[PDB]
């Protein structure tokens, strides 16, 4: 598969960064009360809430204080795009500002669309290209080109014909 | 508009039938005998009324064929409450002055009278339960009181 910018052991390293994920889960707002380390420590970044213009640089800099390798949750609508907030004081989306792994939409997710979004981001580790070390090999990340969420579970999804109801619980 | 036995001893006068709440028109009356159904009757006026609308103005041209279509109703014994109700209205709001020429007034007026005196035939006509709302499936509908 595409990618854009002596191989058991790269598989070992993914495989030991893929099982092991140290969350830093950022407030922001709703998103993170509906689904309840230093930033040194933590790996991942998931921010869950509004992007306020007086503490976007508060993201940045709590972002900048992670180390390498890092990689970024988006969940809901705010953190996504801006959602339903296109106004004065709401940046518009998280990638606006910080690079993002995997987004999840919802206003907010469900807690399990949150562990749905560690399965995606856990095959993303799991078939990306990092360096080994800072003197040996090309200095260079290569995330792989996923086929889209969407496009795998086209079929399926189109094949629904009947659902249920809405008059009952 | 139709008067009764009790209005046969006045005058054919313009201001005695116009005080009785009719008025004397071609001073040419018509008998109705016991055998004549009024609902039956003021149908064939209102159907004969509502084809020879002239189709300027709304009131005439889109209400007089409400009520032939409820006197139809009554006449099958398909009436639903409402209907005399409906008539009533439409005989209110027809009156001189509501329409453009006197075709409507005229129209209501027997409507008017009929339902005054023999209400009991347009009452005899509702038989049904009031709808015109089939059910949606997954919509459960708002249940009015
Ligand atoms: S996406 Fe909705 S639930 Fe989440 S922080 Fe924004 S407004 Fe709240
Ligand atoms: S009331 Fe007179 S003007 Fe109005 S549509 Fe009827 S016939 Fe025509």
């Amino acid at each position: 598969m595409d990618y854009t910018l002596m191989g058991k052991l790269n598989d070992m390293v993914n495989w030991g960064r893929k099982n092991s994920i140290w969350p830093y889960n950022f407030g922001l707002s709703c998103c993170y009360v509906e689904m309840v380390a230093s930033p040194r420590q933590a790996d991942l970044m998931v921010v869950a809430g509004t992007c306020f213009t007086k503490m976007a640089p508060v993201i940045q800099r709590l972002y900048d204080q992670m180390l390498e390798p890092k990689w970024v949750i988006s969940m809901g609508a705010c953190a996504n795009s801006g959602g339903m907030y296109d106004i004065y004081s709401v940046v518009q989306g998280v990638d606006k500002f910080i690079p993002v792994d995997v987004y999840i939409p919802g206003c907010p997710p469900r807690p399990e669309a949150y562990m749905q979004a560690l399965m995606l981001l856990q095959e993303s580790i799991g078939k990306e290209r990092r360096p080994l070390s800072w003197v040996v090999g090309d200095q260079g990340v290569y995330r792989a080109n996923m086929q889209s969420e969407r496009e795998r579970k086209r079929g399926e999804r189109i094949a629904v014909t009947n659902l249920r109801t809405p008059d009952e619980i | 508009d139709f008067l009764t036995e009790a209005h046969l001893d006045l005058p054919m006068e313009f201001e005695s039938i116009g005080k009785a709440g009719s008025r004397l028109g071609t001073a040419l009356a018509m008998a109705v005998d016991h055998e004549i159904n009024m609902v039956s009757l003021v149908r064939n006026l209102e159907e004969f009324f509502a084809r020879e609308s002239c189709g300027w103005c709304t009131p005439c041209r889109d209400g007089l064929p409400w009520s032939v279509k409820i006197l139809r109703a009554l006449e099958r014994g398909e009436g639903q409450p409402g209907d005399i109700e409906t008539l009533e209205q439409l005989c209110r709001f027809l009156g001189p002055g509501k329409t453009f020429c006197a075709h409507a007034p005229g129209a209501v007026e027997p409507l008017q009278s009929a339902i005054k005196y023999f209400r009991e035939e347009f009452e005899a006509g509702i038989k049904q339960p009031f709808s015109n709302t089939h059910l949606i499936n997954g919509i459960q509908p708002n249940l009015l009181k």
